[PDB]
RNA sequence: GUUUGACCUCAAAUCAGGUAGGAGUACCCGCUGAACUUAAGCAUAUCAAUAAGCGGAGGAAAAGAAACCAACCGGGAUUGCCUUAGUAACGGCGAGUGAAGCGGCAAAAGCUCAAAUUUGAAAUCUGGUACCUUCGGUGCCCGAGUUGUAAUUUGGAGAGGG
């Protein structure tokens, strides 16, 4: 499989070849609009390991997001990846956002490729391995931080390090800050 | 008593040309040995700063080396 | 005057590529096989075009009809799948490797020529992935190779490999020289 | 601006030389596309230079003030 | 009801106006305007010590 | 555990401090100052032990011409 | 003659109290080299060569409250696994005194250190480890602080005192103060057979 | 509420549903033998104990075989295609018991089946045929 | 008593999977060196590992990775300077 | 600890009886749908960590692969018979392993399996 | 070939059909987000990771089968209740904030891809048409796909053969 070679090459991003590729691609995307569709993914291995399939129904999109944040010191911890996912979802509300992967960045803007699946297409609806995305509960996954980046931002992970938000910080706060009274007082 | 080991040469604690540190009213203080210091950037640094400001820089255009691909796999 | 935005972007891309300095790994393409040897290679490959959907369906229907009323040799065809080709290469199974110079993702095929050189399998670069696709009943393939040539064409394949060696591997053995794209 | 900050950093022994090295329509984008110090910013800026109830409440407050003052 | 009595808007008329300092509903031209609210003494107001 | 290893380590690590001026040594052993739960007598004992070496170093520096007291014109950083 | 450099690194689990000691040690040891947190140990041999550090002060921490200081020389120096209990540092306000940063110290050693081979062995390392080269790059001329060492109840007590001259002189306690105990001693730098066990 | 107040006042009526009684008396629907012996008057645990089937494997919280014979009684109460049969007939009539020779028969043994598989198929063919 | 029941995923730390090692070597040859690896090799050519280790430590988060990077650079140099 | 608006969220468990009744009804429904089989899977006998409680012996998630193999069946087939199987639990006590094997053997004897059809 | 055709990129159709806005909003998932009030007057702190505002879902939602918890004769998806506990810990140890393993119970379901060639046959699928035993099935045809759709597989291994 050639995917291993692609994955190994993509790790050496600082390499001269990948540096030139990024220099060309950032200008190519900077000439295009902020949000523009991509005919095919620029990193087939990364998309494939993220659930991408070369079948009708899957769509690859590219979106540009500004970098940077004591007036401007306000953090506004909304992540750039989450903002890009939300923007592409809103522009493609009929589509569903699965995940996104880093493809390039610039001193002033960042670039991410996002994979979308159309639940209306019969191919996805008739596929047992992908029909789950058509469930209404999966509507606008990015809008609720259900994606990989969204889950990472929420800090939902096993272990003591994520006790505050092991199952949502708001839920834990509500549960802990509630007086429990039984019929027979303890 | 004792064990297998190699007696490595001693280490000289000399200060190299670069060690992340420099070397040392009517006066500007006192120098080493305690005597008063009576009162009285290089162009290369400015050039380097200007070059860095524009990402200007040895040659990266050397031919590739087929150190691994030269040996045909058997 | 004004021109379409996409037309302007693609036109400027050519100028940028010509003027921009590329690393030795890049520009290994466009040092393609000469027209005559590439034409001969395509002629040889055309004799081994894989069975198309229509022909395969016709053969299967004929076999079914024959069975309904009541031992061919191993099929021979060119291998073109990039994953399949890469799996055949590094196993010392492929005899001739063709690589397209206009693959949209350049990084997808930068390692293939070097990998073939390391494995010692003969390889060549030809202009246009569309030409490779046309002979395999596909839009594009970006690669093409032969694994089991018929005995009648074994000598022809050996002679073609020998010629390609000198034509490409020896003429472009210095492709690793000073970075390309150094045009005013 | 960052040039002045780098020069100021090089002025003191925090860093030295060893640490430093440790188409028109396209060049326009290239030209337009690190930590800074307040002291360096100030230095460069300087260098750039060429009723019933109411009455009862009032009486109660006056009594309280007299008792405590 | 936890919201009983709270579904009303009223404000005290300062002090020294020859009227009780109980907050009175604002508005006007409705009859209820100017009537006391939020007090146990007020008609239809919140009961003292609600039975939680 | 034996004194042989201690001797072997000392012979290789010990330096000839006694063959150089006090400025190169900067160490004084408090003679007869062989030093608990009181928390008051212990502090005074440590104070006297340090003061003995302080006086020894003061005398050693007085033997030299280098000034001992701070000139009062020195304003370097202080810990 | 006195040319040496001390390497200091923080072990995994170093807390604020140990960080205070590590930071205030540098203020009196200008020749010392400070490096970020390190963990498993043997890399110290390479780190010393990187910065030409003749001595290493590795603060091992088996727990997030206990502190274990290691004193040795990189190439072939013996190592002593100290254990510190009374973790008092400059953060305490009881040390109202102040000392010139980088000033040359005055070292005082208890006579009891010469009564046993182990005490003599540790004294040799302590003499130069806590000192400072006179004419080093970061050294300073004047002497304004004193380091004191004492041993009682089989445990060594570490103390320091500022020296103040009155218009003959008096000394005021300054710097960190703590007690240390010797756990293990090895013949080599973080290796070799055990030498002595307390 | 707003909608509820209008709905009661409206003449559209209500979608009256009564199923509280049916939520308790649930008829067993996963076995005929148990159903013919199950007693809805008793509880699930009581019914299981009467039938003998163990309701819970772990120790229950708090303090607490004719049918089994019927369950036991429940324990006591594919030929090769035409082409495959013809192929086995050819193999038998051309080679016989010479499995080693049949294995190397390039003509008939296009599929390089093992000797064990060939003999296993031949035994089934003999059982089903002459 | 001890039972040594069965292995786990941690037992799958076996050999380097020489195919993967070949892939990594090919990528390293084709990819080249990063802008900091270029400085590392340039200083190794004249200064040796002395400056290269410090540069790697400054770039990397720990010396454990710096020593591995220095070893990899030395291995690459050895083959390149002769093969 | 009343510096917050706790009065807004005062959860009183008035429902205890109704919740218990609903749980009993759910158990009855499961029995109706799972009549032949037990409501709960056969759990193993395990020893507790946290030495303060190691003296106590308590149930576990499921038997290990080694225990299932020693019991004379397979993990994949064991699940269909209601035997809980744990693919991450390692065996470290011979006494507990023998007890688990004996329990599995007894369970295999007590179970009766109807024809697949 | 002063030509014709392959591709790659980009356009328009009242092209054939689908998808989105919005409403409701007690509960759910994210972003944003203060003050009154409480303290040793007060910047740390408390009010509060609340009020209000914005975006996205259903009968529940999130999370969910450890790069976990533990230091034992070790436990083995997540979630919920008593206890752990007003303890550890945090807070000018100042008012105050404040957990989690284990223990008892409810429920207990596991799994799916990437990365080894179907290579002796892209065996995969949307769409249009003619029929039928019309929540869909068959023949025919253009297409999506080789920059990877079918089968198997996730260390609990797994794969090629007897």
């Amino acid at each position: 499989g050639a995917y291993k070679y692609l994955e190994e090459l993509q790790r050496k991003k600082q390499s001269d070849v990948l540096r030139f590729l990024q220099r060309v691609r950032v200008w190519e995307y900077r000439q295009k609009n902020v949000i523009h569709r991509a005919a095919r993914p620029t990193r087939p291995d990364k998309a494939r390991r993220l659930g991408y399939k070369a079948k009708q129904g899957f769509v690859i999109y590219r979106v540009r997001v500004r970098r940077g944040n004591g007036v401007n010191e306000l953090k506004y911890q909304r992540s750039l990846r989450a903002t890009a996912e939300e923007r592409v979802g809103r522009r493609a509300a009929n589509l569903r956002v699965l995940n996104s992967y880093w493809v390039n960045q610039d001193s002033t803007y960042k670039y991410f490729e996002v994979i979308l699946v159309d639940p209306q297409h019969k191919a996805i609806r008739r596929d047992a391995r992908y029909n789950w995305i058509c469930d209404p509960v999966h509507k606008h996954r990015e809008a609720r931080g259900l994606t990989a980046t969204g889950k990472k931002s929420r800090g939902i992970n096993k272990g003591h390090k994520f006790n505050n938000t092991k199952a949502g910080r708001r839920k834990t706060w509500k549960r802990q800050n509630t007086l429990s009274l039984w019929r027979y007082r303890k | 008593d004792g064990s297998d080991r190699i007696i490595k040469p001693e280490i000289n604690p000399v200060y190299d040309s670069d060690d992340s540190d420099a070397e040392t009213m009517p006066h500007i203080g006192y120098d080493i040995n305690g005597k008063r210091i009576m009162r009285p950037l290089t162009k290369e640094e400015l050039e380097l700063i200007s070059k860095i400001q524009r990402n200007e820089q040895i040659n990266p255009y050397e031919p590739l080396i087929d150190w691994f691909t030269r040996h045909e796999e058997v | 005057v004004k021109w379409p935005e996409y037309v302007r972007v693609q036109r400027q891309k050519k100028i940028l590529s010509i003027r921009l300095k590329v690393p030795p790994t890049i520009a290994q393409f466009q040092y393609t096989l000469d027209r005559n040897t590439a034409a001969e290679t395509f002629k040889l490959f055309n004799k081994y075009r894989p069975e198309t959907a229509a022909e395969k369906k016709e053969r299967l229907t004929k076999e079914a009809a024959a069975v309904a009323e009541g031992a061919s040799p191993k099929p021979y065809a060119v291998k073109y799948g990039l994953n399949h080709v890469v799996a055949l290469i590094e196993n010392k199974k492929a005899k001739l490797v063709l690589i397209a110079n206009d693959v949209d993702p350049i990084e997808l095929v930068v390692f293939l020529p070097a990998l073939c050189k390391k494995m010692g399998v003969p390889y060549a670069i030809v202009k246009g992935k569309a030409r490779l696709g046309t002979l395999v009943n596909q839009k594009t393939s970006a690669v093409a190779a032969l694994t089991e040539v018929r005995a009648e064409d074994e000598a022809a394949l050996a002679k073609l490999v020998s010629t390609i060696d000198a034509n490409f591997a020896d003429k472009y053995d210095e492709v690793k020289k000073h970075w390309g794209g150094g045009i005013l | 601006v960052e040039a002045m900050t780098l020069a100021h950093q090089l002025a003191l022994g925090q860093k030295n030389k060893h640490d430093l090295v440790d188409p028109d329509w396209f060049l326009e984008d290239e030209k337009e596309h690190k930590p800074i110090t307040k002291e360096a910013a100030m230095a460069i800026k300087e260098k750039i230079k060429a009723d019933g109830v109411m009455k009862n409440e009032q009486r109660a407050l006056r009594r309280i003030a007299k008792k405590h003052h | 009801s936890e919201k009983a009595g709270h579904q009303t808007s009223a404000e005290s008329w300062g002090t020294g106006r020859a009227v009780a300092r109980i907050p009175r509903v604002g508005g006007g031209g409705t009859g209820r305007s100017g009537q006391g609210a939020f007090g146990n003494m007020c008609r239809g107001g919140r009961m003292f010590a609600p039975t939680k | 555990n034996n004194t042989k290893a201690m001797k072997h380590a000392l012979e290789r690590v010990q330096l000839p401090w006694k063959k150089h001026s006090f400025q190169e040594h900067q160490s004084v052993t408090s003679e007869t100052n062989t030093d608990i739960y009181d928390d008051t007598e212990r502090e005074l004992a440590f104070y006297k032990q340090s003061l003995d070496a302080v006086l020894v170093a003061r005398d050693e520096l007085k033997r030299l011409k280098v000034p001992f007291k701070r000139p009062l014109d020195y304003f370097a950083e202080m810990v | 003659m006195n040319k040496q450099r001390t390497l200091l690194i923080s072990s995994r689990g170093v807390n604020y109290r140990h960080r205070h000691l590590i930071q205030d040690l540098s203020g009196l040891l200008p020749h010392s080299r400070k490096e970020p947190k390190l963990d498993t140990l043997q890399q110290l041999n390479e780190i010393a060569e990187l910065y030409n550090c003749n001595n290493v002060l590795f603060f091992e921490a088996r727990k997030h409250q206990d502190l274990y200081l290691w004193l040795s020389k990189p190439p072939n120096g013996p190592t002593i696994k100290f254990y510190i209990q009374n973790l008092h540092t400059m953060d305490e306000l009881n040390f109202t005194g102040n000392c010139l940063k980088g000033s040359r110290p005055v070292l005082s050693f208890d006579q009891r250190f010469e009564s046993s081979p182990h005490y003599q062995l540790i004294k040799e390392l302590l003499v130069h480890n806590f000192g400072v080269p006179p004419n080093a790059r970061k050294s300073k001329p004047f002497i304004d602080h004193v380091m004191s060492f004492s041993i009682v109840d089989d445990k060594i007590w570490v103390r320091t005192y500022e020296i103040s001259h009155s218009t003959d002189i008096s000394l005021v306690e300054i710097g960190p103060r703590f007690v240390m105990t010797v756990i293990l001693i090895l013949e080599g730098s973080f290796g070799g057979p055990k030498i002595y066990e307390n | 509420s707003v909608r509820k107040r209008k709905m009661n006042r409206s003449s559209v009526g209500k979608a009256t549903r009564r199923n509280k009684d049916k939520q308790r008396k649930i008829n067993i629907q996963s076995n005929p033998i148990i159903a013919a012996n199950w007693d809805y008057s008793l509880t699930m645990a009581q019914n299981y104990k009467k039938l003998g089937l163990r309701a819970k494997l772990q120790t229950p919280a708090g303090g607490k075989e004719t049918e089994v014979v019927k369950k036991l009684e429940e324990l006591a109460s594919r030929s090769q295609s035409e082409r495959e049969e013809e192929w086995l007939e050819k193999l038998y009539k051309k080679h016989g018991d010479d499995y080693k020779k049949m294995f190397f028969d390039k003509k008939l043994n296009i599929y390089q089946q093992s000797e064990g598989d060939l003999k296993r198929r031949l035994l089934r063919w003999k059982k089903r045929n002459g | 008593t001890s039972m040594t029941p069965a292995p786990k995923i941690s037992y799958k730390k076996g050999a380097a999977s020489n195919r993967t090692k070949f892939v990594r070597s090919l990528v390293r040859e084709i990819a080249g060196l990063s802008p900091y690896e270029r400085r590392l090799i340039d200083l190794i050519r004249n200064s040796g590992e002395k400056r290269a280790r410090k540069v790697a430590k400054k770039r990397l988060g720990s010396f454990t990775r710096a020593k591995a990077k220095v070893e990899e650079m030395n291995n690459i140099i050895a083959a390149s300077r002769r093969h | 600890h009343f510096r917050k608006h706790w009065q807004e969220r005062v959860k009183v468990h008035f429902d205890q009886a109704g919740k218990k009744v609903s749980r009993r009804n759910a158990r009855a429904t499961r029995a109706a749908k799972i009549a032949p089989r037990p409501l709960d899977l056969l759990r193993p006998v395990v020893r507790a960590p946290t030495v303060k409680y190691n003296r106590k012996v308590r149930a576990g998630r499921g038997f290990t692969l080694a225990e299932v193999k020693a019991a004379g069946l397979t993990a994949a087939y064991a699940r269909t018979i209601g035997i809980a199987v744990d693919h991450r639990r390692q065996n470290r006590n011979q006494e507990i392993f023998d007890a688990n094997v004996q329990r599995l053997k007894e369970y295999q004897s007590k179970i009766i399996v109807f024809p697949r059809n």
